[PDB]
């Protein structure tokens, strides 16, 4: 049962990894700085 | 689809852009601001706040600030509401300003409006202050004395920790 | 036994995630740039 709780914590970690993947997908929006053309 | 200035903003002068967005805005500036926020890069982030504080005097709708706070809004909302606390009597505006000042640390500017403004409910304010622990919070020892609620403040301080708060 | 070792490694990863959360909570200190008030 404690191992299943650890599996639930691993699922929460996978949700955090999905949030990190969303952040990575949004990264090219911030990378497009118009000030880099100077 | 005439809303295409999101890409031309990096080259056009912001003065005449704000001047064009202020006028001829028959329920049209909202869609332009939504399109600007859909591609809110760090470069064109402050311009979305500059244009935002021109039409609020005519229609301060809550939908705009609700769509704005949907993003990260590190200090854009705080910089916007910095000029809205004055000439206003709504408690929710002050509460959202306190939330924005709690998003990024600018708490030194909140202890003044708590003494100046007197048109808000201090209960929710002190609840939000006790919720978001600043770890260096001392506007509470000011607002509690302003509204005469130190009988529970002393208990809360003795509960959490008592080092310099009561002394200072 | 190897799975318990992997659970200990996952707990170390959760400690690293807590450190990242502390870094995120400290990020508002850097976010308070005085040049953004211009």
């Amino acid at each position: 049962k404690e191992y299943l709780t650890k599996v639930d914590k691993l699922d929460a970690s996978e949700s955090l990894r999905k949030e990190e993947e969303q952040a990575t997908e949004t990264q090219p929006i911030v990378y497009g700085q118009p000030q880099l053309m100077l | 689809d005439i809303k295409r200035a999101v890409v031309h903003t990096h080259l056009l002068n912001p003065e005449w852009l704000v001047n064009y967005f202020g006028s001829l805005s028959v329920e049209d500036s909202l869609e332009c601001l939504r399109a600007m926020l859909s591609a809110n890069i760090r470069q064109n982030l402050q311009i979305c706040v500059q244009v935002a504080s021109k039409y609020h005097e005519q229609l301060s709708t809550q939908s705009l600030i609700e769509l704005f706070e949907s993003f990260k809004s590190f200090e854009g909302l705080f910089y916007f509401l910095g000029s809205i606390v004055n000439f206003s009597q709504d408690p929710d505006v002050h509460f959202k300003y306190i939330q924005a000042a709690c998003k990024t640390g600018q708490i030194k500017e909140v202890e003044r409006i708590c003494r100046e403004s007197n048109c808000y409910d201090p209960e929710r304010v002190k609840n939000f202050l006790k919720e978001a622990k600043l770890t260096d919070q001392l506007p509470l020892i000011i607002v509690c004395d302003r509204f005469d609620f130190v009988h529970d403040l002393v208990l809360y301080l003795y509960r959490n920790n008592l080092q310099k708060y009561i002394e200072i």
